[PDB]
């Protein structure tokens, strides 16, 4: 999962 | 208005245009894999992840050219704040390499964790589904104890030396980013500065969590005492009437939720809970009908329809994890392997609530297209399913008989089931995060990590380890969020927010009667109140955004207590011949 965040841009699927 | 500020706005305009283009392309690679899991889609996903994360690192380098002290536009400050954070870049290449190795190893240990039969080493169980099934449905004290202990000795003991080094490296990263420690770094998600009347300090979060926990302790103690009495019937001779609950008898691997204790604690078991799944199949409902009903619900409070692109691009039937997608450029989608059940009817209302939130703040700058803080998005989703599951709502859309009347005992059963999930997890969530915060602060020495963990479990949670655990164990790391480096206090703040939201929306809807029966449907005043916060995204302090809905600037647990007041009254009467509270002295093994 991609996110609008600079601390956690990618989250595991 | 200054040269640095004007140059800052121009940079953000370029950043926002580039971020929108690359994030949309990345999101498509994410949608394609999650809907069509193939190696071609895995590789494009893997490539998109490196492109997306490298881009943000370069833009973070460019963002350092604009000092915050010379910026006066808060909306510009907020985006520069997010871009300028260095993260693990502050570490030497050696330490960041070591930290990444440790992080990946802990995650791999957790997800490959398996325990095998002592008398048959080829027969092994993973957490899902094997150990979880035992922890939910076993009435065998020793089988549950074997599952609970084997998980902590096989997985948790592996994680223990890694977690110690993870703490040292994370604290180093945090201090180099001008935080006190990693816990302080995490609490920055709630920080607000430079807005008079709305500021919120990182230390204030600890105070508010502790103060609200004090106010919920009477309700939890009464829930705990009722559950303890029912558990004494379920596990005879293993539970003291004055003691904590043994940690392996709570319905899952950690006692995070008490949900699976419902069939052991149901107050009036001859009365069944509402399940309109039969009505849905008898009315030939399908997945399209469910989301159409959800769309009508949001439309009825003044909120807009789903986009035409939503219907054409969504996947509403058979990675089946229910998700709401905000890809940008007007593209909103829901991924759900929907079944014709009441559960998926409620989840559909939950996920479309995410989309309504996304659509409301779509005009904000790229980095401000987010929930006001980490607790807001799931609070918005939860209150949608609260309204949809009430008998008043199910009667309106004709899935419940028009003559239906919820009675004394069905209401108590529902509230108790809600409390086992919602209230049961609050002491668990607070105590776990408090232990991490103290460990990061350096207040718990390594040679006392497990001693203090179980002291806090006993005192705060009323839960006791069934067997003694020395410092070779790492019991916290046996939970996914701890070993995978995720903050946990969001589950506490989200829970308080959702009842604050619902109470305000129901007062705007002029609801009569107890909170738990309220339906906000057909209330345009409720939708207006809610939309006033939804549009803000992250462009205003969360204290201000919370005030737009509920009229108060801070977390408050009184709405949650009001929601469970009928249960609290019933529990007090139920418990009038039982002890309420627990002694931390008793243990199963002493
Ligand atoms: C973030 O760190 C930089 C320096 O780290 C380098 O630049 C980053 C953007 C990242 O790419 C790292 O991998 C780099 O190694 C800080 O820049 C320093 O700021 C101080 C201000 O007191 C200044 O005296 C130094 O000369 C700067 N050093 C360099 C190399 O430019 C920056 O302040 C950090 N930002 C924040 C918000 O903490
Ligand atoms: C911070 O800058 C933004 C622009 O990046 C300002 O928003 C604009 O304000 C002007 C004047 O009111 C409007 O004409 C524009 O439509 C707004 N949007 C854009 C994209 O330009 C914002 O007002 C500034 N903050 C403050 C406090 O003035
Ligand atoms: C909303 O009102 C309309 C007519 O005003 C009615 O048909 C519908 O059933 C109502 N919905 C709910 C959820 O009460
Ligand atoms: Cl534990
Ligand atoms: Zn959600």
């Amino acid at each position: 999962y991609f996110q609008r965040s600079v601390r956690l841009p990618y989250l595991r699927c | 208005q200054s040269t640095i500020e004007e140059q800052a706005k121009t940079f953000l305009d370029k950043f926002n245009h580039e971020a929108e283009d690359l994030f949309y392309q990345s999101s498509l690679a994410s949608w394609n894999y999650n809907t069509n899991i193939t190696e071609e889609n895995v590789q494009n996903m893997n490539n998109a992840g490196d492109k997306w994360s490298a881009f943000l690192k370069e833009q973070s380098t460019l963002a350092q050219m604009y000092p915050l002290q010379e910026i006066q536009n808060l909306t510009v400050k907020l985006q520069l704040q997010a871009l300028q954070q260095n993260g693990s870049s502050v570490l030497s290449e050696d330490k960041s390499k070591r930290l990444n190795t440790i992080l990946n190893t802990m995650s791999t240990i957790y997800s490959t964790g398996k325990v095998c039969n002592p008398d048959n080493p080829q027969e092994c169980l993973l957490l899902e589904p094997g150990l979880n099934e035992i922890m939910a449905n076993s009435l065998d004290y020793n089988e549950r104890l074997w599952a609970w202990e084997s998980w902590r000795s096989e997985v948790g003991k592996q994680l223990r030396p890694l977690y110690e080094e993870y703490v040292v490296l994370k604290n180093e990263m945090a201090r180099a980013n001008h935080y006190e420690d990693y816990g302080d770094y995490w609490r920055g998600d709630y920080e607000v500065n430079g807005v008079d009347g709305y500021d919120y300090s990182r230390g204030q979060l600890i105070e508010d969590v502790e103060h609200t926990f004090e106010e919920i302790k009477p309700l939890y103690e009464h829930l705990h005492a009722y559950v303890r009495a029912k558990l004494m019937n379920a596990y005879p001779s293993y539970i003291s009437p004055i003691g904590c609950l043994p940690a392996h008898l709570l319905g899952d691997m950690w006692g995070r939720f008490w949900t699976n204790l419902y069939s052991l604690t149901v107050p009036f078991g001859q009365k069944p809970n509402i399940d309109v799944t039969d009505a849905m199949v008898d009315q030939a409902w399908d997945a399209q009908r469910i989301f159409k009903e959800a769309e009508k619900f949001f439309v009825s409070v003044g909120l807009p329809n789903m986009t035409q692109g939503f219907w054409e691009n969504s996947m509403l039937t058979d990675v089946c994890h229910p998700t709401a997608w905000d890809l940008g450029k007007g593209d909103f989608r829901i991924l759900m392997c929907t079944k014709v059940t009441m559960d998926d009817f409620l989840t559909a209302h939950h996920e479309m609530g995410h989309i309504q939130y996304d659509m409301a703040y779509a005009a904000q700058p790229f980095l401000l297209r987010n929930g006001a803080n980490e607790g807001f998005h799931e609070a918005v989703g939860e209150i949608m399913s609260l309204s949809a599951a009430t008998p008043k709502h199910l009667k309106s859309i004709g899935l419940l008989s028009p003559d239906f009347q919820e009675d004394n005992e069905t209401e108590i059963n529902f509230l108790l089931k809600q409390a086992l999930t919602i209230v049961g997890t609050l002491p668990f969530t607070y105590m776990l995060e408090k232990w991490r915060w103290m460990v990061f602060k350096g207040e718990i020495p390594k040679d006392q990590w497990m001693k203090k963990w179980w002291e806090m479990k006993r005192e705060i949670v009323g839960v006791v380890e069934p067997v003694p655990h020395d410092e070779t164990y790492c019991d916290p790391a046996s939970l996914f969020h701890v070993s995978n480096d995720y903050s946990f206090i969001r589950y506490y703040t989200r829970t308080l927010y959702q009842f604050q939201f619902q109470e305000a929306l129901c007062q705007a809807a002029k609801h009569e009667g107890p909170l738990h029966k309220c339906d906000i449907s057909n209330s345009t005043e409720a939708g207006q109140k809610l939309f006033n916060m939804l549009r803000l995204g992250k462009s205003e302090p969360w204290t201000l955004a919370l005030e737009n809905v509920v009229g108060a600037k801070n977390m408050n647990v009184r709405p949650l207590l009001n929601y469970f007041e009928p249960l609290f009254t019933w529990l007090k009467d139920q418990n009038k011949n039982s002890f309420v509270g627990w002694s931390t002295d008793w243990s199963p093994y002493a």
